[PDB]
RNA sequence: UGGGAGAGGUA
DNA sequence: ACCACAACGAGTTACCTCTCCAAGTGTCAAATTTACCCAATTTTATTCAATA
DNA sequence: TATTGAATAAAATTGGGTAAATTTGACACTATAATGGGTTCGCTCGTTGTGGT
């Protein structure tokens, strides 16, 4: 319902199709807080396990 | 089970794993192309699966054996 | 979409060219002729990304047919434009340049790492004192700080042999060249040598940062930034304004700033500037690059234009407009919407009033998934116009699409959990949602433009959640305590009240009916009153042994109204819930004991019939309230006139001199306060009693039916001092200094003030109102650290297996019973079995959930001490079992495992903010010649035991007062023997004999003078402070002897009866003269919403109380001064234990005496480190649950005490190592306690000694920000600090808490989502 | 330009005019704001502040404040209240002299007014000379208490001296608990001017001061007849003892018809005459938009009754009749500008 | 496009 | 060692409503791309025949 | 009768480099005397970090 892109319009078309699920992923401002962060000489990153 | 869910909270045992257990019935009967086992009264999935619950054919090991022995006829 | 943690390091030169897609050399932002980045600039396609979706600048390969070509005509890259968000830059700096986290983040890290003041660091950057390096000679050391005078004069002196340098380069200098584990290897060395805690605490935090650098793996040289980042033009857009200007953005002017003078800087670098021009352009660049990572830090910040300082990445990081709580905290959110509540009382507990247009706009690709169902529409777009133009069928299908669609309603502040419900929608015309009556108590909404907002719950699972979770008729208990949150207020109880209520003589008295449905048809075709006293049969049912109602029947004597209530009230009830005048208490107690007997369902509808039936007969009541409503009582100008003779009285004995103005203002407000509550009486017995003229038996007395007085009695809306308000005095106003005023407000609101009556209101008034506004503010702040606090707690086991407990105890404080057992236990789970011969012998089994039966069967075996399994003595590490927390309040039942109970708690207690025979123990008495038992301990308290086995009553005798009853006979009502000397303590003896002042001379320690009040000439002691060369050794020594002069021996010791009586204590008996055992020789003379927080915050008093650390016998060590000096030593071992206390602090427990371990040595008011650290956890978890129990009762709030249990467990997170044992855990550091509990069973487990600890409670602040989540702590507060620390620590967020998994984006370890957390633990464990 | 232009178009002082009524108008030129440019800040002010100063006894209103966060800060000016040439606010009192209260009127500032006594404006009095009573009370030093009639040194000019304009609209003000009189003193001024306007039955006496005070209304500039009424125009003969010997004795009121307020709603102006009556100087020819033959006019008048109604009324809630709706009692015009601006883009 | 300030108001 | 000063941060939640935020033009050394030359490698077709 | 392990041209691809085009940032354009600046305080409460006896 928020700052996921290419999760909220999967989300429209599976209303519009008739099923009521959701396939979320990672929050746009998120990201942006990563870039900010970064941006600040600090190298924060997501871990692959 | 419209207005409350209380008979089916009794039946489960736990708010969390009715939700999970009655979202996996109500995901079958509405995109998994199912039919319910209790009469529908012009009714949504949602409150079927929980009537279901509250009836007593619909569990977690319930919808497990049910899967697996749908899993064995279509393998 | 697969990560498990997040990892935080500081960036390396390398990596921050890795990053970057192209420097950036120009500083322009784009060009205004032509709407065209400029290249190499801050908007540059070539290095960020083309501005069009697949389409080069100058306009070459502008299909998708080229997917990626750099277009040789403009070097940009024909791709998306998403990448422009996403693409980074770098400039290279000529001088390198300090980050000014890591150097103005206190502690300074930078100077901490060199163990160089932060002074002498900021003189090194700003060119003002250069800093040797490296020298081949013994003269000049490393980092010795030389000035330009001793830079030249050691420059003419050695020339070549150093090398000293200036600026940035040479902090980066002097961290490449340090190393870091030969540091680590001579700090360790150096922290034995050293004693003192201060230079201790500063060696171990320098090897706390040098451990943890090393261990990281980071260098320290990276903290000189050489590469600086530039954020993309995407997330720093160039918005344009509907003038055709622009309003550039900060982030913009900061880089070019950065820009410019960093190319100024390269150009006076390779044309051989002179050195102070080329220090100011390194300066100028240093102060640029700072004011870019944080303007307002160093010095005075930029500000722009138009007078306001420029937003920079840390002010974008940080705050309540930063990015963690205003765009990753919380959101804004699509499928929602805003409307005006008003009333829904046809409505039942789960419905809501949806206007059309609204839920037409929420639930609109629903609609359209119908509409292409049904085969109505083609299209998306024909669905879309056909939804624009509004069809018959559309109404259709959105009667068919909200049918079972429950939707959350939210009304903002959402305090506690029950702010936000689900409901399911009806359908109505108009512009504003209906609520229903009974949930806006738990909304705390009203009706006066009250807004809410609404959200449709999308997929199945939130559907499902919404109906089983957040329903409406789901939660009809309170989560805070057990009572229902679904009380009917003010018209259903002026309408039940109305009903119940009976009269004497009203209509068709005396019939005999043959039941209810005969008394609704009397009062319906009016041959009889609501309140007619009449005989119905009443068959009435209840629950047998087992689960079978039996019916039985009888002839009642009721009224009508009762008869008629009878109709609704369900099946299993008794006629007695109906049988008497129902106000707001009586029906709050029906639901409840409908709900303990029948259950959820009965209850809803039993609270919805309830509604109905108060909303109809309030109706049909009529009641209203008129100007001859309000009757003045007709005493009130006596009264007032006696009072005025009084004050006129007192006014004149004034101007006679008698009385002095204190005590005669004193008594002035105590005439009028007597002469208020006189009035108020009168008041309150005229408007409750004047209805007496009646019939049919005699013209008698009964209770007025008017309708102030009903309203105020049914506790429908109004209380007595409203009342009295309105129709009595208006009372006693208050100056806004905190004064009362000398005369009060005489007249009241029937009869109207004057204008300066008036006026005196209006200071309470709206100091009222400013204090509303500010406590809202703070509670809201409370809430916030509460939740911060408690955020990470989640029941995660069944069952702990500890035998650990809280001894439970009525609070008996004062004069009365505070709390009661039962609801002080309800709930629990017993630690242990109850153990008594007692008058049952009851063994409750080990681990049972004590229902209302278990409470029953401990009331009826009179118990007074229950031992259960709190939350702070759980043995779970990383939350709590269901056992230890107990009954789920919200359900009845025991807590599910996977709840968030650190939230609920935080809730509980941050909600009602905006409301903000004798037995003797712990003796040691003595018995003097008459039997007159006076105390010469100090806590020694008693109690009243009742002929059952409980304890009903408590004080604490004061050290000196009087009590004339002993022990084991029975106490007399009315009988208080308590009686005390409220204004001197004694210093009372023990042995008998003849008195010899020895261990004295005249003079220098005692001070000759007959005492000019009582004629005798006694001697007299004098203090410390001004005594002469020979009273600076010896100590005033009542030596007490016996008849013949030499020295008692005390049994059990050796010691000499000897007492340092103390300075400033006049002793009025001589020589020769007899004393007692227990008679005394000198008499020397004597808010709560801030009062929450500071219990929480763990504020230390502003007066503390000093307590006994080590038991013992306690002695003096230092004497001639004001700040003098303790010594307590024990009877066994040694202790060179001194303390510091100054002569303004009174001391209570003499040095003659052994004390004990923790009692008070100083009185006043207890800090809870030195209650932790002295008696325990348990002792500081009571002192903590009664003192903000206190001020919730005090306001007359029921919060259960589980819940500051959670709260304080999160408190006592942490545990600073007093010794190590074979793990790495060295010396005096704060450690979370689950790590050295789990290294001390791993430890214990193979066989090694184990480290011991000494729990530390921290406050909620101090524990929200050491919490060992760097994510979690940053988004709380303080994200420059918590982020510069994390980044130096190179920590990890394992994404363990509520508060992390909802800013990454993911299911919370919590309720629905705990089964695919602990499913994705075993996946990841599992392989 | 510069300087003028950017205090007057943008400093904290210079604020977008409420005009929903006149009422609106009226108390945004009458406020006092402690904010400002050297003035307070809003988030660090406490309750020493925000407090009713003692001194405020006819000069600063004590219950028409806001209830927000802006409580203490923002304040409104009492009725006769007016400054000094230093700027310092005073009120006018009336002289005693031997016990007779006199017409002598006097602007005491509030460091005066500490020296003196002066007598409650509730105090009765006999052929306007003295007091009934021997012991009136009276106020010192910020202090109440009771005083001889030879002891008074003056006395206050009024009952309405203390309150605002705003609260002084409230009929039966003194049987209003303050919080209440707050409330409805600041919800007056958010009343929106209906259809047609109805004078209150139950008034105070400033109706028409404030409506002829506003400058909403069309007084009469000088006195004369009435030659000519339009919906839009006024023309009226000037009586001759009021006409200058060289002009020709007309006066032209033009009037404003459906003009958008600030707020977005109806400004339009009524003629209140008729062809051929005489008018005075200072008569209101037009009224305003809340304003009815130049009385104020905010509301309707309503019958009603105090009963609950099946929980219709539960929580400070309405239940409204149809005659209401029928009646268009509250039926407003709301005006509202939409620009389409086609500007100059670079394709 | 849609950002940031300042002012006012509602619960 | 203990006290007395500086600097940071925090202060409810939404919600709204408004306004306001000078002129190219010719020249030089360096460094930067750019069309291109060429070995190492390796991917793909193509011959021999040899099992099947 | 056939499909395919080994072997081999052989041209395409990778990597490195390299001399010639080509950008790129700067600079010219010039001579009465001038020689040291303008910018926030009516906020509290608490906490933590710094310096003398
Ligand atoms: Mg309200
Ligand atoms: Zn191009
Ligand atoms: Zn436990």
């Amino acid at each position: 319902k928020s700052d996921d892109v290419n999760g909220r319009t999967k989300m429209y078309k599976n209303i519009v199709d008739g099923n009521h699920q959701m396939e979320p992923g990672m929050p746009e401002s998120f990201n942006v807080l990563l870039k900010e962060i970064r941006s600040l000489g600090i190298n924060i990153e997501l871990e692959d396990e | 089970a419209r207005v409350t869910v209380q008979d089916a909270v009794e039946k489960i045992g736990n708010r969390f794993d009715l939700v999970l257990v009655a979202a996996r019935r109500a995901r079958q009967m509405q995109v998994g192309g199912k039919d319910p086992l209790v009469p529908e009264e012009n009714d949504k999935t949602t409150v079927i699966a929980l009537r279901e619950i509250e009836e007593g054919l619909i569990n977690n090991q319930i919808l497990d054996v049910r899967e697996r022995q749908e899993q064995q006829e279509q393998e | 979409e697969e990560f498990d943690a997040i990892k935080i390091a500081l960036a390396s030169p390398d990596m921050i060219r890795s990053w970057s897609f192209g420097e950036v050399k120009k500083p322009e932002t784009i060009n205004y002729r032509t709407f065209k980045p400029e290249r190499d600039g801050l908007f540059c396609a070539r290095i960020f990304g083309p501005v069009k979706d697949y389409e080069c600048l100058c306009g070459k390969y502008k299909r998708l047919k080229h997917r990626g070509v750099i277009c040789e005509k403009c070097g940009v890259e024909v791709t998306q434009t998403k990448v422009r968000r996403e693409r980074m830059g770098h400039i290279e700096l000529a001088s390198p340049t300090a980050h000014i986290w890591f150097l103005k983040s206190l502690p300074s890290r930078i100077g901490l790492l060199l163990d160089m003041p932060l002074r002498d660091i900021e003189r090194v950057l700003y060119f003002e004192s250069y800093v040797v390096i490296e020298g081949g000679m013994t003269n000049l050391e490393r980092q010795q700080i030389l000035t330009e005078e001793q830079y030249l004069d050691a420059l003419e002196e050695f020339g070549d042999e150093f090398d000293a340098k200036m600026g940035a380069e040479a902090i980066q200098a002097l961290l490449k060249s340090m190393d870091l584990e030969q540091e680590c290897e001579q700090l360790r060395e150096e922290l034995n040598e050293t004693n003192s805690e201060t230079k201790r605490k500063k060696l171990t935090k320098r090897i706390k940062l040098l451990e943890a650098f090393v261990q990281s793996g980071n260098k320290p040289e990276w903290m000189i930034l050489t590469v600086l980042p530039v954020l993309p033009p995407d997330l720093r857009p160039l918005v344009p304004l509907d003038g055709g200007r622009f309003a550039t953005s900060d982030l913009n002017d900061l880089y070019r700033r950065v820009i410019n003078r960093n190319n100024r800087l390269k150009r006076l670098l390779d044309l051989a500037a002179p050195d102070i021009i080329v220090r100011n352009e390194k300066r100028m660049l240093q102060e640029a690059v700072d004011a870019l990572l944080d303007n307002g830090r160093r010095g005075r910040a930029i500000t722009g234009s138009n007078k306001r300082p420029l937003k920079s990445l840390a002010d974008m990081i940080k705050g309540k407009q930063g990015r963690f709580r205003q765009n990753l905290l919380g959101k804004r959110v699509d499928y929602s919407g805003r409307s005006v509540i008003t009333v829904g009382p046809y409505l039942r507990l789960h419905q809501c009033g949806l206007p059309k247009k609204m839920a037409l706009e929420l639930f609109k690709p629903f609609i359209y998934g119908k509409l292409e169902l049904r085969g109505l529409a083609t299209t998306i777009k024909a669905a879309k116009k056909m939804v624009e133009r509004e069809e018959a069928v559309v109404w259709d299908i959105l009667d068919e699409v909200i049918r079972e669609h429950p939707v959350l309603l939210n009304r903002a502040p959402t305090l506690h959990r029950l702010g936000i419900q689900a409901f399911e929608p009806v359908l109505i015309e108009g512009k504003a949602i209906q609520l229903h009556p009974l949930v806006c108590a738990a909304y705390n909404a009203d009706f006066d433009g009250d807004q809410m907002a609404v959200h449709v719950p999308l997929t199945l699972e939130a559907q499902l959640e919404a109906r089983a979770l957040m329903m409406s008729t789901n939660n009809i208990l309170s989560p805070a305590n057990g009572e229902p949150i679904i009380v009917p207020s003010q018209d259903v109880v002026l309408g039940l009240y109305y009903m119940t209520r009976d009269c004497v003589n009203a209509k068709g008295e005396g019939m005999v009916l043959t039941g209810p449905k005969e008394a609704e048809r009397l009062y319906r075709s009016g041959l009889a009153s609501l309140h007619a006293r009449v005989k119905v049969r009443i068959t009435e049912y209840e629950k047998d042994a087992n689960g079978e109602l039996v019916a039985k029947t009888s002839l009642k004597d009721t009224t009508v109204g009762r008869a008629i209530l009878w109709m609704i009230v369900p099946k299993g009830l008794p006629y007695s819930i109906v049988n008497q005048a129902l106000g707001k208490k009586a029906i709050s107690k029906m639901l409840n004991t409908c709900y303990r007997i029948l259950g959820l369902k009965p209850t809803v509808i039993f609270a919805d019939q309830i509604m109905y039936t108060g909303f109809a007969y309030a109706a049909r009541s009529g009641a209203s309230v008129g100007i001859d409503d309000m009757v003045i009582p007709e005493k009130k100008h006596e009264i007032i006139s006696e009072a005025e003779a009084e004050v006129a009285e007192i006014q004149e004995q004034f101007q006679s001199g008698l009385v002095t103005a204190g005590e005669r203002y004193n008594k002035v407000i105590d005439i009028w306060a007597a002469a208020n509550d006189r009035v108020s009486k009168a008041m309150m017995d005229n408007l409750q009693t004047e209805t007496v003229i009646n019939r049919d038996g005699q013209e008698e007395k009964q209770v007025s039916f008017n309708s102030i007085y009903m309203m105020a009695d049914s506790g429908a809306r109004g209380s007595a001092a409203q009342i009295r308000q309105l129709a009595g005095m208006r009372g006693l106003m208050a100056k806004p200094d905190g004064s009362i005023i000398e005369t009060p407000i005489t007249a009241n609101f029937r009869e109207g003030l004057n204008v300066l009556q008036y006026f005196i209101s209006t200071h309470g008034a709206r100091k009222g109102l400013a204090d509303t506004a500010l406590k809202t503010a703070n509670s809201g702040y409370l809430t916030r650290r509460l939740v911060d606090v408690a955020q990470d707690l989640v029941v995660t086991e069944d069952d702990c297996g500890t035998h650990e407990g809280i001894m439970m105890t009525p609070v008996i404080e004062g004069g009365d019973v505070k709390e009661p057992l039962r609801d002080r236990v309800l709930g629990r789970v017993t630690a242990e079995d109850v153990l008594k011969p007692g008058t049952a012998d009851i063994l409750v089994p080990r681990n049972t959930l004590l229902h209302e039966q278990w409470c029953d069967l401990l009331e009826e075996n009179s118990v007074d001490a229950v031992k259960v399994r709190s939350v702070v003595s759980c043995d779970t590490d990383f939350g709590v079992c269901a056992h230890c927390y107990g009954r789920d309040l919200a359900r009845g039942h025991i807590i599910n495992k996977g709840e968030a109970i650190g939230v609920i708690a935080a809730q509980s207690i941050g909600e009602p903010g905006t409301q903000l025979s004798i037995k003797l123990s712990n003796v040691k008495s003595v018995v003097n010649s008459s039997g007159k038992l006076v105390i010469t301990s100090r806590n020694t308290e008693l109690k009243l035991i009742d002929e059952f086995g409980r304890t009903k009553e408590s004080y604490k005798v004061p050290y000196g007062a009087v009590l004339a009853k002993g022990d084991g006979e029975q106490v007399a009502g009315g009988e208080t023997v308590a009686n005390w000397d409220p204004h001197t303590m004694p210093v009372i003896t023990e042995v008998s004999g003849f008195v010899r002042f020895t261990d004295m001379i005249d003079g220098q320690t005692i001070t000759r003078q007959t005492d000019e009040l009582t004629g005798l000439s006694s001697l007299v002691v004098l203090d410390s402070a001004e005594r002469t060369a020979g009273g600076k050794d010896l100590r005033p020594a009542l030596k007490i002897v016996d008849a013949q002069g030499n020295d008692v021996l005390i049994p059990g010791t050796d010691m000499p009866a000897q007492y340092f009586l103390p300075g400033k204590a006049i002793v009025q008996l001589e020589d020769g003269v007899q004393i007692s055992s227990g008679d005394t020789l000198a008499r020397i003379p004597q808010g709560g919403l801030p009062r929450v927080a500071d219990l929480f915050e763990a504020r230390r008093p502003k007066e503390p109380a000093i307590l006994a650390e080590i038991s013992g016998i306690v002695s003096f060590g230092k004497e001639t001064k004001g700040k003098r000096r303790l010594v307590i030593t024990p009877v066994d071992g040694s202790d060179p234990y001194e303390e510091m206390i100054p002569k303004w602090r009174q001391l209570n427990v003499f040095e003659g005496e052994r004390v004990e371990r923790g009692d008070v040595i100083s009185d006043g008011p207890e800090a809870p480190h030195d209650i932790l650290r002295l008696r325990g956890v348990h002792a500081v978890t009571r002192y903590i649950v009664n003192e903000v129990q206190d001020v919730y009762r005090l306001q007359g709030v029921k919060i259960n005490d589980k819940h500051i249990e959670v709260i304080v467990r999160q408190m006592l997170r942490k545990a600073t190592i007093v010794n190590a044992g074979s793990s790495d855990f060295l010396e005096g550091e704060q450690v979370e306690y689950s790590r050295v509990k789990i290294a001390n069973r791993e430890l214990e487990a193979n066989g090694k000694v184990g480290a011991t600890y000494s729990r530390d409670l921290l406050g909620i602040t101090k524990a929200s920000l050491a919490t060992e989540s760097f994510i979690s702590a940053a988004s709380f507060q303080e994200t420059t600090r918590v982020l510069t620390e994390a980044a130096v620590a190179g920590k990890r967020d394992e994404l363990r808490g509520l508060k992390e998994n909802v800013i990454v984006g993911r299911l919370i370890p919590a309720g629905t989502g705990y089964a695919y957390h602990q499913d994705r633990m075993r996946r990841r464990a599992a392989g | 330009s510069a300087a003028v232009k950017e205090f007057f178009g943008s400093s904290q002082l210079s604020q977008f005019m409420d005009q929903n009524n006149p009422l609106s108008e009226i108390t945004h030129k009458r406020r006092i704001s402690a904010l400002g440019p050297g003035g307070l800040t809003r988030e660090r002010a406490g309750f020493e502040v925000r407090d009713v100063h003692p001194t405020h006894y006819g000069r600063v209103c004590p219950i028409e404040t806001p209830e927000g966060p802006n409580i203490g800060l923002i304040n409104s000016l009492s009725v006769y209240a007016q400054t000094n040439e230093y700027g310092f606010l005073e009120t006018p009192y009336r002289k005693v002299t031997d016990g007779v209260v006199t017409d002598e009127i006097h602007y005491l500032s509030a460091i005066e007014e500490g020296n003196y006594v002066i007598a409650q404006a509730n105090s009765n009095l006999d052929e306007e000379g003295h007091f009934v009573e021997d012991l009136v009370t009276c106020r010192s030093k910020g202090e109440s208490s009771l005083f001889s009639r030879d002891q008074v040194d003056y006395m206050d000019v009024s009952t309405q001296q203390v309150v605002s304009v705003g609260a002084s609209l409230i009929p039966f003000l003194e049987h209003d608990d303050a919080n209440r009189a707050l409330m409805g003193a600041n919800m007056q001024r958010q009343a929106v001017p209906t259809l047609r306007a109805d004078k209150p039955l139950v008034g105070t006496g400033m109706e028409r001061a404030v409506a002829v005070d506003s400058g909403v209304t069309a007084v009469a500039k000088r006195g004369g007849v009435v030659q000519y009424v339009d919906a839009s125009r006024i023309v009226i003969k000037v009586n001759e003892d009021e006409m200058y010997p060289g002009e020709a004795g007309i006066d032209i009121y033009n009037l404003t018809k459906y003009t958008r307020s600030n707020q977005n709603t109806c400004i339009n102006q009524m003629p209140c005459v008729s062809l051929g009556e005489p008018v005075e100087r200072g008569d209101v020819l037009a009224d305003g938009p809340s304003t009815d033959l130049g009385e104020l006019a905010l509301g309707q008048n309503m019958r009603v009754a105090f009963m609950p109604w099946n929980g219709y009324n539960f929580e400070d809630s309405i239940l409204v009749s149809e005659r209401v709706v029928q009646e268009d009692r509250f039926t407003t015009i709301h005006i509202q500008e939409l620009a389409c601006v086609s500007r100059d883009t670079k394709l």
